[PDB]
């Protein structure tokens, strides 16, 4: 507001609480990590071609 | 004498409680 | 009697043949037959006293279907401890004629 001829801003404090179930996610994730696994048929071959 | 009002108070506790709130499978639970 | 076979140069619909003898059911949805081996059989498993005479032939058979890497000698003994002891049927490729006789 003007505030007597001037130009003070209102105070804008900030509290951040919504980033813990985030961290708490994001570490649930890299404790365990998962990639991609090949699985075999039913072949004589199919093993060796999984590996 | 001197008084205390309470929104100060309540600040008080407010911002206390806030600190510890903010600042922080079992790895996983740790900060 | 042992082997159930559909054949054609384009696939024929025998109209004579009429209803199937199975039933539609639901079950746990598996990503290779090798997990309903190994799950079936577990669940078979540990309901049967530790002195019961069959748990090592259980523990072999569901040995024989694990899968991963590095596991070709452990499987390949696995499999000749089952073959010697009349559990496996050789697949009458070379076992019938080696590890039998």
């Amino acid at each position: 507001t003007k505030l007597d001829e001037q130009f003070e801003k209102y105070p804008k404090f900030e509290i951040n609480k919504v980033a813990t179930e985030l961290n708490r996610i994001i570490a649930e994730y890299r404790n365990n990590r998962i990639t991609v696994k090949f699985r075999p048929g039913d072949r004589e071959a199919s093993e060796e071609l999984a590996n | 004498p001197a008084v205390m009002n309470q929104a100060l108070a309540a600040l008080l506790q407010q911002t206390s409680a806030d600190i510890q709130e903010v600042t922080g499978m079992n790895r996983a639970d740790m900060a | 009697v042992v082997d159930r076979q559909t054949g054609a140069v384009v696939a024929l619909n025998d109209l004579s043949v009429g209803r199937y003898d199975v039933t539609v059911d639901v079950g746990p949805s598996y990503t290779a037959r090798r997990d309903a081996t190994v799950s079936v059989l577990t669940n078979v498993l540990s309901s049967m006293l530790p002195t019961d005479p069959m748990r090592p032939a259980i523990q072999g058979i569901i040995l024989d279907n694990i899968d991963g890497e590095g596991l070709d000698d452990f499987k390949e003994y696995n499999r000749n401890q089952l073959l010697i002891s009349g559990i496996a049927k050789p697949r009458n490729e070379k076992e019938q004629q080696i590890v039998q006789q």
